[PDB]
């Protein structure tokens, strides 16, 4: 989508793998704030946007 | 029942106190959370410092 009206998908009820997003090469930038990158496979949230 | 109020009071001060001292170890102090084992989990070191 364009910068305005940019899209918002709610996911929620899931397995979610972190290691598949940052081991991918193409990602230019991937600064996580609030949060160790690497840290992320040991968390647990309610909802993710 | 009010003839005791010097030891009334002196108890009622000691517990406000002990009271008081363990309601401060839960106020964030600028902090991202008021818990540290979340805080040691979600951040690496140097952020976590």
């Amino acid at each position: 989508a364009s910068v305005y009206a940019w899209n918002r998908k709610r996911i929620s009820n899931c397995v979610a793998d972190y290691s598949v997003l940052y081991n991918s090469a193409s990602f230019s930038t991937f600064k996580c704030y609030g949060v160790s990158p690497t840290k992320l496979n040991d968390l647990c949230f309610t909802n993710v946007y | 029942a009010s003839a005791l109020g010097k030891l009334q009071d002196v108890v009622n001060q000691n517990a406000q106190a002990l009271n008081t001292l363990v309601k401060q170890l839960s106020s964030n102090f600028g902090a991202i959370s008021s818990v540290l084992n979340d805080i040691l989990s979600r951040l690496d070191p140097p952020e976590a410092e």
